[PDB]
């Protein structure tokens, strides 16, 4: 077994690969949401930057949805993650699901 | 205490039994009687999956002794990857019509 | 006998039937513990949006759920087997009474001293006296002394029957060619009913057992009058 | 064309469809028989006649539900449809023998319906014990027709067992070990081994009954030195494995349903599930005399049978906890099939626990041959086996047919059935504790209230069964063709589309050894 | 013997296959009005075995005493299915009841 | 767009429960079913001998 | 002489629920005893205990069947 | 005896679309027809015997 | 305007299960005594109090006077 | 065109005819037992033979003539025959159970002894000893036939198989004769019951096994078997061995120990 | 060869939903009716 | 055991033939002689109408209903004794 | 599971027809026999 | 799309919480302005309007998380319909009482029950807990 830190570092490295392809982006995210955790902001940051290298705006918004979804009834987790991602969201021009009205049922 | 009169498979085997027999002698397995051995499964060294048609179902036992098999259609053309472990598979022509 | 809307066992009339009530209370408490634990755990599994869908390791939690059930099973088996052996122990009866199943009635033989025997047939509904019980009364009751250990021997002269009296904790199959033994001891005087408990054809539902438990001195007079 | 396809089949899918149709029709027959029973009991007094015609109905109810409904649907229907598809086999090992296992059942059922039409019927109980079933107390052809019906169903299932075992051992892809086959495959294989070993013994025992009835043998007749209790040994040596046979394929289906609708790729604790089913199949051979605790056996024998019977709770608990551990962390989809499977888990548990109460020979003296046993076995058969069948049917009906069910209707169907079966059998515990015997057409007055309530329950289950017919009709009437199915990576049976073509796996799957 | 004792024995053991009154229809077995002083197998329009037809004894107290003890011993081939009544005294009472009842 | 449940769900629930209750109360009480309830606290015992 | 007889005592040779053989053994013991006594000109009343035990335990129809069979020469047990 | 299996292999592999139970020639057809008539006639006779045995007429 | 604190983000399902599984036990054991104290213990006491001074002869004399027996008027 | 090695069987009528013959035989035993008539029964035995003939004929066409029995198909048939024999063993086990139950606890109706009063058992050292030596010798001669066949020797395979069949026939006539001479019958209580039903079912299985050997003998005369591929012959030898072992258990249990 | 696909892999036609209704009705309705008619057959016997 | 035997340096048919003719058939010939000596008609038992034998609870479905299928008049009495 | 639109949609009224017919096929024949019980019961 | 009949073998679209990035894009065939928008997507996302962003999201995915997770009113239909069918069952139970069942036995008449209850009490049926235990023999009434 590895530390939390080592798990997070491996995932950050995974998404930071410069030439990550779309298959790998999908596989990484669909794998990661199978775990009992909400991913650290530094992992989501690396995955959003991969979406940018892949010219895939829609998947960036979807990744933010799935973070909110992984937190279940712990409603304090997603506002904290968004806060921490703000500088990246601004740099990359990523609108949150809320800013797009995609949180309305 | 002995003489002959009993035909051999070589003389008398026919149909698919004979095709399996002749192919076994040449080290060939057109009717999928043996398990193929995996390659390293990389993009450069994909598992080669013979098919007589344009797609075939692959089962991937991603780690040895997994009881769960991951199944998917492999299509003709560029190598595809197991959705669980990422190992690469590529469809190749049957030969199989022999 | 059973009474309307009854939930559990007929009141015990013998110390062994008392033992069985407490043992059933002990077992049913366990059944309720396990069934409610399962229902609670199911609810728990189904009431959260949190997920974990990746592979889960099965070698730790599996010990508990193998070993805790084993322990529970011994906790049931120990008092269950105590009672089984209690019911089998040597007793020394003061009387032996035989019953033979027939299609569809019981005969009784009391042959320790005299050749006493008679038949015992269900009272048809149209002949019940006022206040008597439908399907349960008979013309000739099985009169027996109370507070005495009695050896009951059970057989059949035709098909299988089964001689039962729930109050006393008794049920002994009646098998032609075979002589099965059970022991009966009532703590109280009274009337105690049972019903044929092996499918025996057309009138299986209609060949009940009625014991009449009375002091030895009354049993004697009644026996003499039955000769 | 029609005759070649449907009477001369050598195809596992069409033969499985035949079994499903046969089992569905038999289920209607079983249901009608169950309503006639509960109508007779639904008020005090005699409705039909005496115990002869009443027990002809009770005996047929049981043979029909067991031999013509549950086994054909689970093993012939889901087994044939699913087992080859789940191991990527092109068909069963013996595709023409498979067709004979099917075609033996209509004639077996005809013999059963002949037994009830001639003389006064075989009012014997489904255990068929002599001397009641012998030639003096049941003179004439009924019981011999019943024996023959069991011989054909027996042959059908023995040859089906040989076919499934040989198919599951010999026809996997060559890299796939037995520890890579799905739990439903395991469950059918283990059921097959139980059939293979237990039905010939039943066959020997009912042949001895036939020869006692017609050739003047005396296996079971004390006058010639025979023993009625020898018949019960032979019967129950089959008859306990028989109840595991009725549930094991249900356990397999439940592991698939619970896994699928939890959004998991696999059941929790796969090797524990295989171990538990093998442990249950083995232990199910050494416990039969718990059906004979009042016959007059020695005390040490009763102590052994008590203890050996309870042990089966341990591997069964491992399966129930492993299903809960499968739900744990799932993305729960509340489909009708999942609702069947959740009801199965709780209700089978309740029925298995009252079986453990019955395992104690001391208490069983007072519960044997009373409604408490009837409550026990309907919780594990009319809820357990039946719920797993309905869950499997709703789950796989779009694979077999190519069409989807209306899920709202199917949920409505589950709710009605849930209420009916519980209203029917729950009160039967009170009736058994308080002494009401089995196989009675009438009861002392005190037992009225629970009999009344239980019969009302049976009518609610009838309404469910009628509704089920309508739901299948609506599906075929509307023709919503399946577009996408999820989780095909871990559910190979779906990967050839809905319905799959007549021939599948003409080119086998490719699986590396690695 | 005792007539009403014999009435009870007849109700419990025979009434289901026999009727006693002048009139009363044949059931599994023949009607019994006029039984005594008379030959066997003679009740109008009942199908006897040849054993019962051709038995050649006259029913009276004496011959009914032997027959009721063991019917198929006395009439081998009989179709009457009834084991028999062991007690002399119960046979006496059943006969005294049948003596009265089968004749008004 | 509202679905079938949106449009009719309240009415199916209200009417179904009303119907179910009325017909079961009616069947249980109005047509002579013998429930054989307990005599305890209800029956006055009477001389039978 | 040892009356006071309430019923047949517990017999450790037959300690189980099936008592068929207890009835049979006592029945044979009574008849063997009595034949041997008559043969050897002796008593017969020494056989009484066995008669009391079989009479207590044995169904009346068994006894009476076995009695008919001894008088017939078809009793299968050795006496 | 002479080994004539090659001739039979040729006959049973001939590409005429006949199922194996008819592939031997006209004799297969006759036997098949005899078997199917006895099974079907027999099953009808068994149904007749059922209806007969189902009522009493004595 | 003040940052949000970093919350717990890992093993949320496991934390939930560890909290509630205690309660599952307590409710099911929980019922614990209920059957035990409300049903079993009440039963033991009912039989002990019934028989503590029970008089089988007076019980029989009451039944005999009520006319219930065939053997005893 | 398939790229697996398994056999897709042509649609066939024999399963339905086999099923129907089972209806006719069973309803035929019913009519024979209760309605004094042998007609249904003889139709069913007729259709049952016709069905077996054409079914196994077709298996021969598929394998010898068409080449469908690849090693994977042949292995499946191995399993099928082993499982079928296992089910026949459990069938006999029921009769042995019946035999031991009755003989270990003889009832009073029997005289409380085994063999029952009035029963004079056969002498296990007379014809039963001979039957034993006949089936054992036939296990030796069938093994000779097997080795001759693997070594390619037509003539000695046929001589050895011929001897094996002759011994099975000899056993069958010895047994028929012992049945006629036996002073007890099937109606002689539970001794006659267990004795004739257990040895009678065994007799039937010897007739079946001998017929299978006769089929192998005729297929061998026609050169069907190669020195490496002859599964019909091995299935008939396994069945023959099963038949020999059941006799050994009968001979030890019923003739020797139960005499 | 045989027809393949939804509604073609079954021994009954689903071409017309009302014909289908009639067939299903006779199918399931005959199995459900049969035990009532047999009980009646037995009662009519005596 | 081994018996007294020997072989595994060669070819099987020849050995199994040696066993067939040198051991198996000689054994059958000895038991055949042994039977064709220690046989001859055992005298017929002597009739006792025992109730556990000659059971008739239903007539057999052949003959007059009272004869067993391999009935032998010399040694198989009917329920009423030996016949003809 | 997703599906294509119904090829031959079955409207509320057609469902009511299918439901009704199905219930009647079960209830009428049984209802007929159970209604006439006492007629047969005349031995 | 002339993808229809070999289609079951092709990768496909699913909306599921636990599979956020499906194997294919929801929209298969793009219009000209959607193709223009895919090309614009290769430049800075800050230059995209909100409407453009929602459009790119809808080319890729069919429903948002909030849509695919919404709760529904289905349980009302299912519970109310189950109650309707269970209420219909009571109609059948009425018809059966009216036309199948005859007379209940005479032993359920009020007078029989009053006398049978006394006789049960006189024999002390279940005098420990079950029945006569509930009778006060001193005051000659049911216990309160
Ligand atoms: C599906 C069919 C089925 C199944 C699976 C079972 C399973 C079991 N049954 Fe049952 N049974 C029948 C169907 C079946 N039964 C039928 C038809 C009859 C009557 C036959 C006739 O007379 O007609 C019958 C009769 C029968 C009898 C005879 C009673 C009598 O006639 O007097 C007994 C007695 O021991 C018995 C016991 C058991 C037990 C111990 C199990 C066990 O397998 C149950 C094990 C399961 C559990 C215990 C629940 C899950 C476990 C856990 C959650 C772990 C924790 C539990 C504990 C620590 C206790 N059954
Ligand atoms: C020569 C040795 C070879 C044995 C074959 C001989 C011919 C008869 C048929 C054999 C079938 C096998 C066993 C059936 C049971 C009974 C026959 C037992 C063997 C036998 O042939 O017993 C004879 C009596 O046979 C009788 O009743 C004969 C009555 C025949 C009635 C057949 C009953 C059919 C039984 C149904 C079988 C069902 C099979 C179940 C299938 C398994 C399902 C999975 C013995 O003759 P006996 O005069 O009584 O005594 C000799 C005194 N001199
Ligand atoms: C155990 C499960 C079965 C539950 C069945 C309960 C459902 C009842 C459905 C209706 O059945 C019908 O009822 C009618 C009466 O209501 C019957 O007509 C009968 O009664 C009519 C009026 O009294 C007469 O007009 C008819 O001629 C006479 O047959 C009719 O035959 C019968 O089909
Ligand atoms: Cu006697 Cu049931
Ligand atoms: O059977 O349990
Ligand atoms: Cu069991
Ligand atoms: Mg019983
Ligand atoms: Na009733
Ligand atoms: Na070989
Ligand atoms: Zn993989």
């Amino acid at each position: 077994h590895e530390t939390d830190e080592e798990f997070d570092a491996r995932w950050v490295t995974y998404f930071n690969k410069p030439d990550i392809d779309a298959w790998e982006l999908r596989k990484g995210m669909n794998t990661l949401v199978g775990y009992d955790l909400v991913p650290e902001p530094k992992i989501i940051d690396a995955a959003l930057r991969a979406c940018r290298r892949l010219n895939d705006f829609a998947s960036a918004v979807r990744i933010l949805e799935v973070v909110k979804d992984k937190a279940g009834p712990h409603k304090e987790i997603y506002p904290y993650v968004i806060q921490e991602l703000r500088p990246t969201l601004n740099e990359l021009g990523i609108s949150t699901p809320e800013e797009l009205g995609l949180d309305k049922v | 205490a002995s003489g002959g009169g009993v035909p051999t498979d070589e003389e008398q085997a026919t149909g698919l039994e004979r095709e399996v027999m002749l192919a076994a002698r040449k080290g060939q397995d057109p009717y999928n009687i043996l398990a193929p051995k995996a390659t390293s499964g990389t993009k450069e060294d994909p598992n080669l999956v013979p098919s007589i048609t344009n797609k075939r179902i692959v089962g991937c036992i991603c780690e040895e002794d997994n009881s769960t098999v991951i199944w998917f259609w492999l299509h003709k053309g560029e190598a595809q990857r197991c959705p669980s472990c990422g190992t690469h598979y590529k469809l190749v022509p049957h030969q199989l019509a022999h | 006998m059973a009474y309307p809307m009854q939930l559990g066992f007929q009141d015990a009339t013998s110390p062994i039937m008392e033992e069985l009530l407490h043992f059933h209370d002990h077992t049913l408490m366990i059944v309720f513990l396990i069934s409610s634990l399962v229902l609670y755990i199911i609810s728990l599994m189904l009431t959260t949006k949190l997920t974990h869908t990746s592979t889960m390791d099965a070698q730790e939690v599996e010990t508990i759920w193998t070993i805790l059930p084993a322990i529970i099973l011994i906790l049931i088996a120990l008092p269950s087997l105590r009672i089984l052996y209690m019911m089998d122990e040597i007793n020394n009866p003061s009387l032996t009474v035989k019953t033979m199943g027939h299609q569809w009635y019981w005969s009784y033989e009391y042959t320790d001293y005299e050749d006493l025997s008679f038949d015992s047939y269900m009272i048809p509904t149209s002949e019940l006296k006022p206040g008597e019980l439908r399907l349960l009364e008979v013309d000739n009751r099985v009169v027996l002394p109370m507070e005495m250990t009695i050896r009951m021997l059970v057989s059949s002269e035709d098909v299988l029957h089964s001689w039962a009296v729930p109050s006393l904790g008794l049920k002994t199959d009646a098998i032609p060619g075979r002589l099965n033994q059970t022991t009966l001891m009532s703590s109280r005087p009274g009337l105690y009913y049972g019903q044929c408990s092996e499918i025996c054809g057309s009138n299986h539902s209609f060949m009940p057992i009625v014991l009449e438990l009375v002091p030895l001195k009354y049993f004697e007079k009644w026996s003499a009058s039955m000769l | 064309m029609f005759i070649n396809r449907w009477l001369f089949s050598t195809n596992h899918k069409d033969i499985g469809t035949l079994y499903l149709l046969f089992g569905a029709w038999a289920g209607m027959v079983g249901t009608a028989l169950s309503l006639l029973i509960r109508a007779e009991l639904g008020q005090p007094g005699t409705l039909l006649g005496d115990d002869q015609i009443y027990n002809v109905v009770v005996t047929a109810h049981a043979f029909v539900m067991i031999f013509f409904m549950v086994m054909p649907i689970m093993i012939g229907g889901f087994g044939n449809w699913l087992v080859p598809l789940m191991i990527g086999a092109p068909d069963m090992a013996f595709p023409r023998m498979n067709n004979m296992s099917f075609w033996l059942l209509p004639p077996s059922f005809l013999l059963l319906l002949a037994s009830s039409m001639v003389e006064a019927g075989a009012g014997t109980g489904w255990t068929v014990y002599p001397p009641l079933a012998g030639n003096l107390a049941h003179a004439g052809a009924s019981v011999d027709l019943t024996i023959f019906s069991l011989h054909l169903a027996g042959v059908s299932s023995i040859l089906g067992a040989i076919n499934f075992i040989t198919t599951i051992i010999n026809m996997k892809p060559p890299a796939m070990s037995q520890y890579q086959t799905p739990l439903f495959v395991w469950s059918v294989m283990i059921t097959a081994v139980l059939l293979l070993l237990s039905l010939p013994v039943l066959a020997a025992g009912i042949t001895m009954l036939l020869t006692d009835r017609n050739l003047n043998t005396t296996f079971f007749d004390p006058a010639g030195g025979g023993d009625p209790i020898l018949y019960q040994h032979l019967f129950w040596f089959f008859g306990h494995p028989e109840v595991y046979i009725l549930i094991l394929p249900g356990f397999g289906m439940i592991s698939h349903i619970v896994t699928y609708y939890s959004g998991k790729k696999e059941p929790f604790g796969y090797m524990g599930m295989v171990w538990a089913m093998m442990s249950i199949g083995f232990l199910g051979f050494i416990v039969w005399a718990h059906h004979m605790f009042t016959v007059g056996m020695d005390v040490d024998t009763r102590a052994y049978f008590t203890s050996a019977t309870m042990i089966i709770a341990i591997p069964t608990g491992v399966k129930v906890f492993s299903w809960l551990a499968t739900l744990h962390g799932g993305n729960i989809k509340w489909s009708p099939a999942m609702m069947w499977a959740l009801g199965f888990i709780f209700l089978f548990t309740v029925g298995g626990l009252t079986g453990i109460v019955l395992a104690n020979s001391s208490l069983d003296i007072v519960l044997h041959d009373t409604y408490y046993v009837v409550a026990h076995f309907h919780y594990v058969l009319s809820m357990g086996a039946v719920f797993a069948i309905m869950g499997g049917f709703v789950h796989w009906f779009p694979l077999f047919s190519g069409y989807t069910l209306n899920d709202t209707w199917a949920k409505i169907h589950f709710a009605i059935m849930f209420v009916g079966v519980n209203m029917t059998f729950f009160p039967q515990h009170f009736l058994g504790l308080s002494g009401m015997p089995r196989r009675y057409s009438d009861y002392p007055d005190a037992y009225t209230m629970w009999n009344t309530i239980s019969s009302m329950g049976s009518f609610i289950s009838l309404t469910a069964v009628m509704l089920m017919v309508f739901i299948i009709w609506e599906a075929f009437a509307s023709k919503r063709e399946v577009l996408t199915v999820d989780l095909t990576t871990t559910n190979l049976e779906w990967l050839n589309g809905c319905p799959p073509p007549y021939h599948t796996f003409e080119e086998p799957t490719y699986v590396n050894l690695k | 013997g005792d007539v009403e004792k014999g009435k009870k024995i007849f109700v419990q053991k025979c009434a289901q296959c026999h009727t006693v009154e002048k009139g009363g229809k044949h059931k599994t077995g023949p009607n019994l009005h006029g039984l005594f002083g008379r030959k066997t197998g003679q009740a109008p329009g009942f199908t006897y075995t040849d054993a019962n037809k051709n038995k050649g004894i006259t029913w009276k107290e004496e011959t009914l005493m032997e027959y009721l003890e063991n019917p198929k011993k006395y009439i081998p081939g009989t179709k009457m299915i009834f084991a028999g009544i062991k007690k002399k005294t119960e046979r006496e009472d059943l006969i005294a009841y049948l003596k009265k009842a089968t004749n008004e | 767009a509202p679905d079938f449940h949106d449009k009719y769900g309240n009415a199916v629930l209200a009417s179904g429960a009303t119907f179910c209750v009325a017909v079961w109360v009616y069947m249980a009480t109005q047509i002579g079913i013998e429930w054989n309830p307990s005599p305890v606290g209800r029956v006055t015992p009477k001389e039978w001998r | 002489k040892i009356k006071n007889y309430q019923t047949a005592p517990f017999d450790s040779r037959f300690p189980n629920q099936n008592q068929t053989r207890n009835c049979w053994q006592n029945y044979l013991d009574f008849h063997r005893c009595e034949k041997a006594m008559t043969a050897k000109g002796g008593d017969v009343s020494v056989c009484e205990w066995y008669r009391r035990v079989y009479k207590s335990l044995c169904p009346i129809s068994w006894v009476s069947t076995w009695d008919d069979r001894r008088a017939e020469g078809t009793f299968p047990g050795k006496i | 005896f002479e080994n004539r299996v090659a001739e039979k292999q040729k006959l049973f592999q001939e590409d005429n679309g006949l199922p194996v139970h008819l592939k031997g020639g006209a004799t297969d057809n006759i036997l098949y027809r005899v078997t199917m008539t006895l099974c079907l006639g027999g099953t009808l006779y068994s149904l007749y015997c059922l209806g007969w045995a189902s009522f009493p007429h004595k | 305007s003040t940052a949000l604190a970093k919350p717990q983000m890992r093993g949320l399902l496991a934390r939930r299960l560890r909290f509630h599984i205690v309660g599952a036990f307590m409710v099911s054991l929980g019922f614990a005594t209920f059957y035990k104290f409300a049903v079993a213990e009440k039963r033991k006491k009912a039989y002990a109090d019934f028989y503590r001074n029970y008089d089988s002869m007076k019980d029989f004399e009451e039944m005999r006077k009520a006319g219930i027996f065939q053997s005893a008027k | 065109h398939q790229t697996h090695a398994y056999h897709m069987v042509n649609p066939s009528p024999w399963p339905l005819t086999g099923a129907l013959s089972a209806l006719l035989m069973t309803s035929g035993l019913t009519m024979w037992f209760h309605f004094n008539s042998m007609t249904l029964l003889m139709i069913g035995l007729t259709t049952n033979m016709l069905t077996m003939y054409q079914w196994w004929r077709d298996v021969i066409r598929e394998s010898t003539f068409q080449g469908h029995h690849t090693p994977a198909v042949q292995k499946g048939l191995r399993y099928g025959m082993i499982l079928f024999i296992i089910s026949e063993v459990l069938f006999f086990t029921g009769f042995f159970w019946a035999f031991y139950h009755s003989s270990l606890a003889p009832t009073p109706e029997l005289g409380g002894c085994w063999p029952p009063t009035g029963i004079h058992p056969l002498n296990p050292l007379e014809v039963p000893l001979l039957n034993t030596s006949v089936l054992l010798a036939s296990g030796v001669s069938i093994t000779w036939a097997h080795h001759s066949l693997m070594e390619g020797d037509r003539k000695h395979m046929l001589q050895a198989l011929f001897i094996t069949i002759t011994l099975g026939v000899y056993f069958t006539l010895l047994q028929a004769s012992e049945y006629y001479e036996a002073p007890f019958t099937i109606s002689d209580g539970v001794y006659g019951s267990t004795f004739f039903v257990a040895t009678g079912f065994h007799g039937l299985h010897v007739i079946i096994g001998s017929t299978f050997l006769i089929v192998c003998f005729f297929r061998q005369l026609k050169f069907h078997f190669t020195s490496n591929h002859h599964f019909g012959f091995e299935a008939a030898a396994w069945y023959w061995h099963f038949v020999d072992v059941v006799w050994l258990f009968l001979y030890v249990s019923i003739y020797w120990w139960g005499s | 060869h045989y027809e393949e696909g939804p509604g073609k892999n079954i021994p009954f036609s689903v071409e017309n939903k009302w014909r289908l209704l009639a067939m299903m009705t006779l199918f399931f309705g005959s199995g459900f009716a049969a035990p009532f008619f047999i009980v009646r057959h037995q009662l009519l016997k005596k | 055991a081994s018996a007294a035997k020997g072989d595994h340096g060669g070819t099987g048919a020849r050995t199994w033939r040696f066993l067939t003719f040198g051991l198996a058939l000689p054994s059958v010939a000895l038991c055949t002689l042994n039977s064709w000596l220690h046989s001859g008609h055992r005298e017929r038992p002597a009739f006792i109408p025992y109730h556990h034998l000659r059971i008739r609870t239903k007539p057999f479905s052949w003959g007059d209903g009272n004869h067993t299928f391999f009935h032998n008049p010399r040694v198989n009495p009917l329920p009423t004794g030996y016949e003809k | 599971i997703t599906a294509k639109p119904a090829k031959t949609p079955t409207s509320p009224k057609e469902q009511a027809i299918g439901l009704s017919v199905t219930f009647l096929s079960f209830l009428l024949p049984a209802g007929w026999v159970l209604y006439h019980l006492d007629n047969y019961k005349k031995s | 799309s002339v993808v229809k009949s070999e289609d079951y073998a092709l990768p496909s679209y699913v909306d599921r919480r636990d599979y956020p990035l499906p194997d294919v894009a929801h929209v298969k065939n793009l219009s000209a302005s959607q193709k223009a928008l895919k090309e614009k997507e290769k430049a800075s996302w800050s230059s995209l309007s909100i409407d453009e962003k929602v459009e790119l999201y809808r080319l890729k995915f069919k429903e948002s998380f909030a849509e695919m997770n919404r709760s529904t009113n289905e349980w009302k239909t299912v519970v109310g319909a189950a109650m309707f069918f269970i209420g219909f069952t009571a109609l059948l139970l009425i018809w059966e009482k009216h036309y199948v069942y005859g007379p209940i036995p005479h032993t359920f008449e009020e007078e029989w029950v009053a006398k049978q209850t006394k006789r049960m009490l006189d024999m002390k049926v279940a005098p420990i807990q079950g029945f006569s235990a509930k009778w006060d023999y001193d005051k000659n009434e049911w216990k309160k």
